[PDB]
RNA sequence: AGUAGUAACAAGAG
RNA sequence: CCUCUGAAUAAACUAUU
RNA sequence: AUCUAUAAUAGUUUUU
């Protein structure tokens, strides 16, 4: 019954991202329903954390340009690690 | 900008959009191999068929804009017909040879850098030195050698990770280069490849050719180094050996390994001599390692090994009473030991032999990043003090000390699927296997080692099986300190005296090294070893020694037979049998000698019984000082590659087998030659050189009752005939002299 | 004086001249027509070996099935497949007893392999029976078609990229009431609907054909090709079997070449040393008659069940599926037959789907008997073949079974004065038997024979023999106190490979070198082999020396190049140059060998990256650094690394449109390499679609470049706009 | 006719 | 008459890349 | 001292 609520509550984009994340490692959304909801909640929290932020030319965060946050969740591990490696190379931050 | 525009253009179309949308990255690999089918089953026949066609080759459409449709004589070079399943056109080999003679010229100056390995092969061949060709009895052994040396301290996966990091920084995924060697090599290659202008894929392939190590099983003789394996077809043959030295630079580790092997062989063969010191000196002066005289290497090479130290002491050079184990330099300050072969049962239900050293001893261990003082007894670690840099170094030192102690707790801690044989069923060193097993993960070892309260003396910190600094209880016998280094004195070569029997002594007069302390392992050399003497097989491996000893006996059978008949005392003292005597187990040598000699005496007392094969088989065993006894031997053992191979007194054996149909002798599968029949051979089916005090009369005789074992022949008396179960399932009637 | 070569064996031992007994200089035999006769013979013979078994009807497919397990014990020496389950279980149990922990560690390693393996592993291989087309297709093509059909039928677990998810898809498809596929004709697309039983029959079907170019056989034989559904399960089972075999000394697999010879020699010498010095030792060179037609899938199921005890249930199920699918297998009959009318002088093709209800007046006596015997087993154009392993499958599991029977020979199990050990490789074996006297040898041989009979293994009496230990034959290796060289076996490798000029030169020289190293090819014979190879090379590629007058279409260009060149030795043999190879430099590439002898202009023309005979990259505009093409036996690419044409038969069929598709695929793949440079070097792994990954990479690269100052803000804005446009196109 | 040998070729298709 | 076309089994190993 | 990394291509071995 949890799956119906999850599909009816969150927007289709987050549902697609969570379903893809589970399918990546063999998880079955229909069998594992609590994990489905947990992933959807985590993705929604991350997207709400990142969205509605921008950096002006000066370099100070602002709300309403370029995004202040780069999102790493919601991607397959390959693209996530590609983004992490590119950021580390271009900034020198610890990996 | 071009990439995104092209992606948008493809996505505009329907079929391309469907392919790009329905296909994941995983299925991209599947569709990449997608094809209508490569209907080729006989490439050679197909090539012969196609070369008769007008236009068998395929070329890009650009060729139509670069090469004329016809040459001077009007011969067509290409046509406009496309290749099915593509857009390339058909062309003739005339086009290729026209381009090679009239095409635009470029600058091919960086090719030697891209293909540095092959030009390095060319340079090594160019500057090589050729010696003479020697015809001999080659004994090639199937072993794992290296065909691509790659980098010294790297593996395949590490090399691939380094290549990815250097060439594809953003495609490395989650890997992090943790090993010091990987990081150093990555930095060095990035510095070298800084501001490179070659395509990334070709740079990756270059780094693969340079760094990745490749090994294969091959039948080898001589050296197993990469430089000596590339020209293996030239230097070694079925019956000949070509002396050759590569023209490049030689690695130091290979020289050290070859020197260790040569020193061990020389010392082992010298121990069995009547004057070991002179024999050792001459052997050292008559030996070369990779084209370099051994004495030069002994002068300019700082190797810590027992046999090398004995050679140096014989040459009057200062030595170090140190050896290597687990990456640490051990040095016995006090105590003494004797080696003993002990059978043990492994934790994972495996039975194996180990060379246990008895007695109490004290050592100092020095490592690149750790140091310790150890005190141990027979299979018992009395105490260890470690003063490493960080937790990892101390843990490694502790593991090495635990394995070095030969503790039963250590043996019983073996878990998982640990094997003590090679993938080709060749024995491995038990200690090295234990070290490799426990270095990956020593949690069980530490858990089963034990704990003990400490006395809190001098402030030296403790250590727990979890590798933490405790102060109340610590690992049994192990302590952690900080002020213990004593590393300068390790490299303190001391002047020593060497006895006639190769017993190295200090200036004070204490014994430091003796031949008994040299390893009994029979390894192979990285660089080819050349020996110049009457017997070029004097310091060879066991199989070569056996085959050449029997071949020498066969070749000189005339004078050897005369000498055996007339003056046996001088025959047994030939210098040719000493390499063979080195293979016989020491504790048995005298015994065997005695036995064999008695047989020969009987063979001379009873006329008409002169079997050439028996004398040839048993002659090498009579070269040791005899020890009288009444024991009966049905076979005599010889140590070959760590296994005791038996030679049966009567009949053929796996080692020594004689074939009467061809009158040929085979030793370990190698043809030692054909015996020449003598008129004095006894053609009566009587054997007098099988039993110590008995004469074999004939086949089974049921008159004298059932047969009895060989060891139960001591109950008979003079003139009593009996049936004996002597031989491989054979019963024969014999009588007692 | 009549010349009798065989009499040479009166002085040279047969092994030392064994190479003379291989007539491998003539062409090998081939099969001409159909393979239906051989397939029918194989099916009938397999059922005859199990005739006394239990007949049942499969409730899912309806096909008759024969079960010989736990059948009557044989009363004679004819081949039989009445294996006893308890005996097989006991053999496995004693094998576990002798090597504690073998099955546990094997299962651990196999669990890791199963959890890690990717679906692309199935693209390996040459051909595969495609159930959507009822014929063979390239493995990658078959996998692509199956994935497409599954996606069209709502089976998309394979998107995960794991092989086990593909197996889940196969299992779920088994339960579908219907399946829908697409078919091509004269090149339209039509839809076909398969009911549950038809699809199930297709999924359990293995195609059959006749093997060509096999040495040493007077008569032809049949071979099989598995379908798409069963490849993954067989792969996992064989991974488990390989793990088990790696831990056994008697196993002759999966080692080969010099390592295999060394292992066999070490094992044999260890057996010899363990033998007492007062007991007879004999060696049996043996063969097993119809090994694969007597081994039953049910016994393999039992062995797997015993091996995977105390393991997670999912692992046991995924391993057990393969024997389950193999005991319900079907066999395709083949092409059919051909009929001829002499009076009317005409010929016709009769397909194998008509054999069910075709009048038998056309066929001769033998074929008529075959068809009559096999008709009861025919269903949906195939034949029901429950017993037996078809052809060359489960080799390592068979090796495990043979090694277990060998392990049963220890004294702790024989409980008498004789014992045995030896070497096993699939179905070939060498057996060393030790006993105090000859009667002990006889008793040991008889006990080994009967124990093999109990587990359904028949020792070929007419092809097996026994002698004293010291000489034998095993897997075509002749041991005479040590393995001997056999040059004739590798002789067909000498010649011209047929790749291209550079690769063929490299292959020829490397083959000569390797045979010097391995097969005891002497120096003088090596030089003569080099001369013969260069002659064949020149004749094949029309590249005779420029200073000759051989008439060929290529001679004029070579003559001009020869005349215009100053350094002749620098020219390649492909360009009419001389031969500089000898023994000492067989290990060096030809171009590198004579690099320091080439004229600058000729050298530049030869190694010119912009040569249309080798493709060009697209980085920047074109990678104009080195000639770049799959570079096997071709160290340095030159203008002589061209690629020959392709077979154009498909152009006359309905599948020719597929060409377009593959071309288009390449197009897309090319674009993907402009975003992820490492894809060509290393295989990319991911679940996102290609377009999504490319767009994400473009966005991240644009951000990184803009932050680092590599590009200006106008380019960043344009790239973001185009990315948004692509996102819009994705939905529409 | 011939190749060949347990089934085919002695051109096939559009 | 004319157009097109000259035919890729499984496992393991070996060699090269 | 140990030494089964992947993928492509060709060759060899595995019959009542
Ligand atoms: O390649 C082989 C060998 O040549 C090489 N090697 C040896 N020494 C060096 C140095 N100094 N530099 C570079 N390479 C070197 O390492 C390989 C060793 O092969 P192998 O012959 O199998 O090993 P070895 O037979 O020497 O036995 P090993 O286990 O390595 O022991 C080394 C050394 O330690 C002695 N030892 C062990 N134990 C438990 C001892 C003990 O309890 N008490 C005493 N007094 N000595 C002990 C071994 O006997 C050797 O002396
Ligand atoms: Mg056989």
């Amino acid at each position: 019954g949890m799956e119906d609520f999850v599909r009816q509550c969150f927007n289709p984009m987050i549902v697609e991202l969570a379903e893809k994340a589970m399918k990546e490692y063999g998880e079955d959304p229909k069998i594992e329903t609590n994990k489905f909801a947990s992933i959807c909640t985590h993705l929604e929290v991350c997207f709400m954390y990142s969205d509605f932020h921008f950096i002006d030319e000066r370099g100070e965060s602002t709300i309403i340009l370029k995004h202040r946050f780069e999102i790493i969740e919601g991607r397959d591990r390959t693209m996530a690690w590609t983004v992490v490696n590119s950021i580390c190379n271009t900034t020198g931050v610890e990996k | 900008m071009e990439r995104i525009k092209e992606l948008r253009d493809l996505m505009s179309q329907s079929r391309t959009r469907e392919i790009l949308t329905k296909t994941t990255v995983d299925h991209m690999a599947i569709i990449k191999k997608y094809t209508s089918g490569r209907q080729e089953k006989n490439p050679a026949l197909r090539m012969k068929w196609m070369m008769a066609m007008k236009y068998p080759i395929t070329a890009d459409k650009r060729i139509m804009e670069m090469i004329p449709e016809r040459n001077e004589q009007g011969q067509t070079l290409w046509s406009k017909t496309n290749d099915a399943g593509s857009d390339r056109v058909m062309v003739s080999p005339l086009a290729v040879t026209w381009w090679n003679r009239n095409g635009p010229t470029t600058s091919t100056v960086h090719y030697p850098k891209v293909y540095k390995t092959y030009f390095e092969k060319v340079e090594r061949l160019k500057h090589g030195t050729f010696g003479p060709v020697h015809f001999r009895n080659q004994v090639k052994i199937r072993r794992r050698v290296d065909i691509n040396p790659g980098h010294a301290d790297l593996s395949a996966k590490e090399a691939q990770d380094v290549i990815m990091e250097v060439v594809f920084p953003n495609e490395v995924g989650a890997r992090i280069l943790t090993s010091e060697s990987q990081l150093t090599i990555t930095k060095e290659k990035k510095k070298e490849l800084q501001d490179c202008k070659i395509a990334p894929l070709m740079v990756a392939y270059m780094l693969e050719r340079e760094l990745v190590r490749k090994t294969r099983f091959l039948p080898v003789a001589g050296g197993t180094s990469s430089v000596y394996i590339e020209v293996l077809h030239l230097t070694q043959g079925t019956c000949w050996e070509q002396m050759y030295t590569p023209g490049g630079e030689v690695r130091n580790d290979d020289v050290d390994q070859s020197l260790i092997i040569a020193a061990r062989n020389i010392v082992r063969r010298a121990t069995v001599s009547a004057d070991p010191l002179a024999s050792l000196l001459e052997m050292c002066h008559s030996t070369q390692i990779g084209g370099v005289r051994m004495v030069d290497i002994l002068r300019q090479n700082p190797t810590e090994e027992q046999a090398v130290d004995i050679c140096k002491a014989a040459m009057g050079l200062r030595i170090s009473s140190s050896f290597s184990f687990g990456g640490f330099t051990f040095k016995r300050t006090s105590g003494s030991s004797v080696k003993r072969e002990e059978e043990v049962l492994t934790g994972n239900l495996q039975t194996l032999k180990i060379r246990v050293h008895e007695g109490y001893e004290e050592f100092t261990m020095v490592g690149r990043r750790a140091t310790a003082i150890l005190r141990k007894a027979t299979r018992r670690l009395i105490q260890l003090i470690v003063s490493g840099k960080d937790e990892q170094s101390i843990a490694e030192a502790i593991i090495v000390a635990m394995v070095f102690s030969q503790e039963d707790c250590m043996i019983k801690a073996v878990r998982g699927d640990l094997n003590f044989v090679n993938r080709a069923n060749q024995r491995l060193n038990p200690m090295h296997q234990l070290l490799r097993h426990f270095q990956k993960d020593a949690k069980v070892l530490f858990q089963n080692w034990g704990i003990e309260p400490i006395d809190n003396v001098m402030g030296m910190i403790g250590i727990l099986p979890d590798m933490t600094p405790s102060t109340e209880m610590s690992l049994r016998g192990v302590r952690v300190s900080k002020m213990g280094v004593d590393e300068y004195s390790s490299t303190e070569r001391v002047v020593v005296s060497i006895d006639r029997f190769l017993r190295v002594r200090d200036q004070r007069g204490n014994v430091l090294l003796s031949p008994e302390e040299v390893s009994e392992t029979q390894g192979t050399e990285k660089l080819t070893i050349t020996y110049s003497s009457s017997m070029m097989w004097e310091i060879n491996g066991p199989e070569s020694v056996l085959v050449n000893t029997y071949q020498w006996i066969i070749r000189n059978w005339e004078n050897v037979k005369i000498q055996w008949s007339q003056d046996p005392t001088m025959l047994y003292n030939k210098m040719e049998f000493e390499p063979f005597q080195s293979l016989v187990p020491k504790a048995a040598r005298g015994q065997y000698s005695g036995f064999v000699r008695v047989l020969f005496q009987q063979m001379r007392d009873v006329l008409g019984t002169f079997d050439t094969v028996q004398i040839i088989k048993l002659l090498p065993f009579a070269a040791a000082p005899p020890e009288q006894s009444r024991m009966q031997f049905s076979s005599l053992t010889v140590n070959v590659r760590g296994s005791g191979m038996r030679i049966v007194v009567r009949g053929n054996s796996p080692v020594f087998n004689y074939n009467k149909a061809t009158k040929r002798l085979t030793v370990l599968g190698k043809d030692a030659g054909a015996l020449m029949e003598d008129p004095d051979e006894g053609t009566a089916g009587v054997e007098s050189a099988v039993l110590r005090g008995f004469l074999i009369l004939g086949k089974e005789n049921k008159r004298y009752g059932p047969a009895l074992s060989i060891n139960e022949l001591s109950n008979l008396a003079k003139g009593e005939k009996a049936n004996v179960l002597i031989g491989q399932g054979d019963v024969v009637l014999v009588m007692k002299r | 004086m009549d010349v009798n070569p065989t009499l040479l064996f009166l002085k040279v031992p047969v092994q030392n001249a064994i190479s003379t007994t291989f007539p491998y200089t003539g062409d090998p035999p081939y099969s001409h027509g159909t393979g239906t006769g051989y397939t029918m013979d194989t099916v009938n013979r397999t059922h005859k070996y199990s005739e006394k078994g239990k007949w049942t009807t499969n409730t899912e497919t309806g096909a008759p099935q024969l079960n010989p397990i736990d059948g009557p014990l044989p009363e004679d020496n004819e081949p039989s497949g009445y294996a006893q389950t308890d005996c097989v279980l006991e053999a496995m149990a004693f094998l576990e007893e002798s090597h504690p922990g073998i099955f546990e560690n094997s299962c651990l390693e196999t669990m890791e392999i199963v959890q890690q393996t990717r679906v692309d592993k199935l693209t390996q291989g040459r051909q595969t029976y495609d159930w959507t087309l009822n014929r063979n297709q390239p493995a990658a093509t078959a996998l692509a078609n199956t994935i497409e059909v599954f996606r069209s039928n709502g089976l998309t677990a394979n998107e995960s990229g794991r092989l086990i998810d593909f197996l889940k898809d196969v299992m779920d498809s088994m339960d579908k009431e219907e399946m829908e596929i697409t078919t091509h004709f004269q090149i339209g697309k039509k839809k076909q609907r398969l009911n549950k039983r038809s699809y199930l029959i297709r999924a359990l079907t293995l195609n059959t054909m006749t093997k060509d170019a096999e040495r040493g056989k007077l008569k032809r034989r049949a071979i099989a090709t598995p379908g798409m559904q069963i490849r993954g399960f067989v792969y996992f089972v064989e991974a488990l079997a390989r793990s088990i075999c790696e831990k056994l000394e008697q196993s002759g697999l999966p080692v080969g070449g010099n390592e295999k010879k060394a292992k066999l020699a070490n094992v044999v010498r260890k057996m010899m040393t363990n033998s007492q010095d007062t007991e007879l030792s004999f060696t049996i060179t043996g063969d097993n008659t119809k090994w694969n037609e007597n081994q039953n899938p049910r016994m393999f199921l039992a062995m797997i069940t015993y091996i995977t005890r105390n393991q997670p249930e999912w692992f046991r199920n995924v391993l057990s599926i393969a024997p389950i699918m193999f005991s319900n297998k079907m066999a395709r009959l083949g092409k059919g037959y051909m009929f001829e009318s002499k009076s009317m002088k005409l010929r016709t093709q009769v397909p194998a789907e008509m054999l069910a209800n075709i009048d038998l007046k056309y066929f001769n006596k033998s074929t008529r008997e075959k068809i009559e015997k096999i008709r009861p087993l025919l269903i949906d154009g195939t034949a029901s073949l429950s017993p037996g392993m078809m052809m060359g499958m489960f080799n390592m599991l068979s090796t495990v079974l043979g090694v277990s029977i060998l392990n049963l020979g220890q004294k702790k199990y024989t409980k008498t004065t004789y014992w045995w050990d030896g070497l096993q490789s699939s179905d070939d074996f060498a057996l060393i038997v030790n006993a105090p006297n000859h009667e002990g040898i006889q008793a040991g041989v008889d006990r080994f024979y009967r124990t093999c009979k109990l587990v359904g293994i028949n020792m070929s009496k007419k092809k097996s023999y026994i002698n004293r230990t010291g000489t034998f034959e095993f897997t075509s290796f002749f041991y005479r106190y040590g393995f001997v060289a056999n040059f004739s076996m590798e002789l067909p490798s000498f010649g011209v490979s047929g790749i291209n000029e550079s690769a063929d030169m490299s292959v020829g020289v490397t083959v000569i070198k390797n045979n010097m190293i391995n097969n005891d090819l002497g120096p003088a014979t090596a030089q003569m082999a080099l001369q013969l190879f260069i002659k064949d090379y020149r004749y094949t590629y029309r590249c005779h020396r420029g200073d000759t007058q051989i008439q060929t279409r290529r001679a004029f260009e070579l003559k001009k190049l020869w005349e215009q060149t100053r350094s002749k030795a620098g020219l390649l043999v492909s360009d009419g140059g001389p031969n500089l190879y000898n023994i000492r430099n067989l290990h060096i590439p030809e171009v590198c060998l004579k690099w320091e002898l080439m004229d600058e202009d000729y050298q530049g023309r030869l190694c010119n990256p912009m040569n249309p005979f080798v493709s060009h990259k697209e980085i920047d505009s074109v990678n104009n650094a080195v000639v770049m093409p799959s570079m096997e036996y071709d160290a340095v690419a030159t203008t002589h690394s061209w690629i020959p044409k392709r077979n154009r038969s498909i152009l006359n069929t309905s599948q020719r449109g597929i060409l377009e598709d593959e071309q288009m695929y390449q197009k897309c793949c090319n674009l993907f390499e402009k975003f992820f440079p490492s894809s060509s070097y290393r295989r990319p792994v991911g679940i996102s679609s290609m377009v999504e990954a490319m767009v994400s990479r473009a966005r991240i690269d644009a951000r990184i470049d803009f932050e680092s100052g590599r590009i200006k803000k106008e380019e960043f804005a344009e790239i973001m706009k185009i990315c948004s446009t692509i996102e819009e196109l994705r939905r529409q």
